[PDB]
RNA sequence: GUUCUUUGUAAAGUGCCUUCGAAGAGUCGAGUUGUUUGGGAAUGCAGCUCUAAGUGGGUGGUUCCAUCUAAAGCUAA
RNA sequence: GUUUGACCUCAAAUCAGGUAGGAGUACCCGCUGAACUUAAGCAUAUCAAUAAGCGGAGGAAAAGAAACCAACCGGGAUUGCCUUAGUAACGGCGAGUGAAGCGGCAAAAGCUCAAAUUUGAAAUCUGGUACCUUCGGUGCCCGAGUUGUAAUUUGGAGAGGG
């Protein structure tokens, strides 16, 4: 596959250790940013499509407005704990249900909320 | 001899509008209320000018005066937002509707006498957009109508309504005849 | 609301009224100029729900395009509408486009309304919902293809039928036909 | 020349009757504002020979 | 196991909005009937639905089309013929 | 019948929040000393102007 | 380059810039308490770790409570207007507590509240008031 | 961290109960001609004849089923 | 009314102030665009949706929160890297062209209008003037706007009340 004027684009990824202490540094500033809270949001437990892949269990964008309700908070509310909401996720495993709603049960409790003011 | 390309172009855009034949829907302006009703319902109209700018603020402030220093009944006035009185008609809410035969974009209220006639709630048509205007403190308004008539107006509203009717709805119930605008 | 009438009553092109009215518009636009301002937008509906505010600083202008294309069998896949929106704002460079709609046809000439907003005035200066358009990332949409009719043309849209240009061609060309090589060769 | 070729495409079996109906300063604008076939141009354009 | 968590978009395909209906009888009276239409319901006063739907078919890009223009030109006349 | 139902709301049976609104607005103003009242304006077209 | 090698000639100088140190060692400035705590010697996991904040929540790629005790601490460390007031004193003083015949006073009830809202009002202005 | 103001019968947050229920047209789409993609399913676009409905429409798949709501717009890494 | 005035359209000011050309051009967004060369000589093909040319932007740009991907115990903005893969697919299966779901990681932010009446008060905003605690704020005035500017709202619903 060289019919093409490829020498005229290589592109070597000399850059790799620059690259990765770039991305440390950002995520040092944003921590120093966000010191109070975690760099990632709380994301779900989800899983996988494709049959070749469903035996593993994997992160997911956001929990469902179902989830959310069920853990005894707001979907306008969690997003301001740093909980991720989806809104077009529909929840199809009573399973996968229970351990979402756990976890955000779990989360509600190791975390601690300053004072609005 | 020559004159201005735009004073040419509305002079031959009024002769091809005589001389093109025009749909049934079309051609229903222009059949408007005669001199005399369409003077009344002015005159009627004339007595429930919505308050103006000036006016608004010398009230408001009057009563910011008179609370400073330590239960009026509801306002009357005419309704002549085009939405407001679309809005209005179709609910069964207004008495009288009044539609500009000069509205510039024609389609924009094609269906306005229709919709009314549909509805029931009297309607009629005079000529000029302008005048509608004039009596709302706007420059154009291409609609008007009353909703809350003071009950000393209720018995000359129900009379203009009633001569309203004959004079337009049975006079030019016939409006969808052969397409107008057949002028040699 | 009496757009909703509006609007199906737009829907009915073929309808003997909007003929009457497209066959006297065409007309009233072939006497004018190519390209001349008008002062109030013929379909409101359309308009309104492109964007459009009557509030000082958006202007609305109509311009006339040729239609039609083995000599002339050359497809020069550049749209009428995308040239009409590049002359228009070229015309009115210190204008941004917005969108445009069409309105009218005919058999030799095309016919389409586009609305502008002026980034100088303080009112959309100050206006949260239309500062936007005042960045210089914005400035002549139209010539970059940024319209709705722009991004029509260049394919941009989810889905596997627009995997070529699902991010531009050239970027997906360019990103694809060059070969990566790492430090660590795998 | 539109005309020729819906004649010539009458003169087949392709369509028939049926399928065909399926001021003067603005008279020349109206009179000044579909597909063809290279069969019925040349045809119009050897019958145009004096 | 199923959980029927809760409705979407696709679940507002309720009634017709009957205001939306209205409206669209209004424009459909007050707009009249295009240069196609006029030739079908011309053709269903004598020759029935069957020119017609043939005629719609030509004219759109399928026959589902074809059949609701048709139900629609019939409902149409029998208003007319009668109110 | 009207095509919707639409129910009434409080505000058509109430006197306007924004006629109250700009009235208090206006109240404060003239406490903070930045609109004269139209009664000193008035007593000024007297007392000035000589 | 063109311009480049002119600038060097030039005697205009450069606009000389030295910041790449202070582009790693970055002072926090989200916290009081934190900043009095954290040392930068450690990086912002370790940090974290020592003092107990979890610094990520989905699990990291590759292998790896005083402090809290204060966040916790920090946990630990509107009257009606004139006009309101005189209103809700006429209320009271001409109805008392018939919220019924209150909800039906045309004259004093121009708004036409409900006598859930008129009965939480009164309770409000009787707490701050006689 | 310290301090001046608020306010006006003003704006928002959750549960329950009562009454209602607006979504983008010369647009999707069809045939023609050119171009282009691995896109054989005709992949996208453009010029042209015609012109779609709201218990509708688009894209897929074993008698039907699975997923979204285009034809308006903004957005930091 | 043999008149005067309302509008709608169209004119000119060295009217008051703003905006545009152009330059640079590695990267970005569109239009236009070949040949030498490679093949079974060759029109399909390859060179190439490249070279050059034109127009429009910034530190990045485009795109971006599905009329998506999938057929599962289903995933849930776009973008970037390994893999998927030199596989599917295309090409006189001829030289050759050639992807995408999923999987591992970086980053993760959602949203704003149209369409239901503020209708018990166009409550919206530019401009000119006098002041001030001058990246702007207040009073006053002509105007833009009712052919729709304010508030709320986009199915994640939503709206009128208790």
């Amino acid at each position: 596959h060289f019919r093409k004027h490829w020498q005229e684009r290589v592109k070597v990824h000399f850059d790799q250790a620059g690259k990765k202490v770039s991305r440390r540094n950002a995520r040092a500033t944003r921590a120093a940013k966000i010191a109070p809270r975690p760099l990632d949001l709380l994301r779900p437990v989800v899983r996988a499509p494709t049959v070749k892949y469903n035996r593993k269990v994997r992160a997911g964008r956001g929990f469902t407005l179902a989830e959310v309700k069920a853990a005894g908070l707001t979907a306008a509310y969690a997003r301001t704990i740093g909980i991720a909401v989806d809104h077009r996720r529909q929840n199809r495993n009573q399973e996968i249900f229970d351990a979402n709603v756990q976890r955000l049960k779990e989360y509600q409790s190791k975390i601690i909320v300053f004072p609005r003011n | 001899v020559k004159w201005p390309e735009y004073v040419r172009v509305q002079r031959q855009k009024k002769i091809l509008s005589i001389r093109l034949k025009v749909p049934p829907t079309i051609a229903q302006f222009q059949y408007t209320l005669d001199r005399n009703t369409a003077a009344e319902t002015f005159k009627l109209f004339n007595k429930y000018r919505p308050e103006t700018a000036a006016e608004k603020k010398e009230r408001l402030t009057k009563e910011a005066a008179a609370v400073a220093e330590g239960a009026s009944p509801k306002p009357y006035a005419v309704k002549y937002g085009l939405n407001h009185v679309v809005a209005l008609i179709e609910n069964k809410k207004a008495k009288l509707v009044l539609i500009a035969n000069d509205v510039d974009p024609i389609e924009l209220v094609v269906f306005l006498p229709a919709l009314c006639k549909k509805m029931g709630v009297p309607y009629a048509i005079v000529k000029g957009k302008a005048r509608l205007g004039t009596l709302v403190n706007q420059k154009t308004s291409a609609v008007a109508a009353l909703t809350e008539v003071r009950a000393e107006d209720e018995a000359a509203l129900a009379k203009l309504v009633s001569t309203i009717d004959a004079n337009f709805a049975d006079k030019y119930d016939e409006v969808k005849k052969h397409w107008g605008g057949g002028i040699l | 609301g009496a757009y909703k009438y509006l609007e199906e009553l737009q829907r009915k092109k073929q309808s003997d009224v909007l003929r009457f009215l497209q066959r006297v518009r065409v007309w009233e636009y072939r006497q004018k100029n190519v390209i001349h301002r008008a002062a109030r937008p013929t379909r409101p509906d359309k308009a309104r729900r492109l964007g459009y505010k009557a509030k000082q600083g958006f202007v609305i202008y109509r311009v006339r395009v040729r239609r039609g294309n083995g000599v002339n069998e050359l497809k020069y896949q550049r749209s009428l509408r995308a040239t009409a929106e590049e002359r228009v704002g070229r015309r009115a460079a210190n204008l941004r486009v917005l969108n445009s709609y069409w309105v009218n046809q005919d058999s030799t000439y095309k016919y389409f309304e586009v609305i502008l907003v002026d980034p100088q005035h303080k009112a959309i200066r100050r206006d949260a919902r239309y500062n936007w358009i005042c960045d210089p990332v914005h400035k002549h949409r139209e010539a970059r293809g940024l319209t709705a009719t722009g991004k029509k043309s260049r394919g941009i849209n989810k889905g596997h039928k627009f995997n070529n240009t699902k991010a531009g061609r050239r970027k997906t060309w360019k990103r694809q036909n060059t070969l990566s090589l790492w430090r660590y060769r795998k | 020349v539109e005309a020729m070729t819906l004649a010539h495409q009458l003169a087949l079996g392709q369509k028939n009757k049926h399928d065909l109906v399926d001021p003067d300063w603005f008279l020349e604008d109206e009179k000044e504002h579909k597909p063809i076939t290279k069969e019925a141009a040349m045809a119009i354009k050897e019958k145009i020979k004096a | 196991t199923s959980m029927t968590p809760a409705p979407k978009i696709s679940y507002k395909k309720g009634a017709a909005s009957n205001r939306t209906k209205f409206v669209r009888s209004l424009v459909r009276e007050i707009a009249g009937l295009s240069p196609y239409e006029r030739r079908l319901i011309d053709l269903i006063r004598n020759s029935g639905e069957k020119r017609a739907r043939k005629v719609a078919k030509k004219r759109l890009g399928s026959f589902t089309r074809a059949k609701a223009k048709v139900e629609e030109m019939n409902n149409i006349i029998a208003a007319s013929r009668r109110h | 019948m009207p095509l919707t139902a639409v129910p009434e709301p409080k505000r058509r049976f109430v006197p306007s929040k924004n006629e109250a609104k700009r009235v208090m607005k206006i109240v404060r103003a003239i406490r903070e000393g930045r609109i004269i009242p139209p009664k000193k304006l008035k007593e000024m077209k007297e007392k000035e102007k000589i | 380059s063109v311009r480049k090698r002119k600038m060097n000639r030039s005697s205009v100088g450069k606009a000389t810039r030295r910041n790449k140190d202070k582009q790693r060692k970055i002072n926090i400035q989200s916290n009081p308490i934190i900043a009095a705590n954290w040392d930068y010697s450690l990086t912002m996991a370790q940090n974290y770790k020592k003092l107990g904040l979890r610094a990520k929540l989905q699990t990291p790629a590759g292998g790896k409570e005083t402090e809290v005790v204060k966040k916790l601490e920090e946990l630990a460390s509107r009257s009606q207007s004139e006009r309101e007031e005189e209103w809700l004193e006429k209320l009271y003083k001409k109805h008392g507590d018939d919220y019924k015949k209150m909800f039906f006073d045309k004259k004093l009830n121009i708004y036409q509240q409900s006598e859930g809202d008129l009965k939480r009002r009164l309770l409000r202005w009787k707490k701050r008031n006689g």
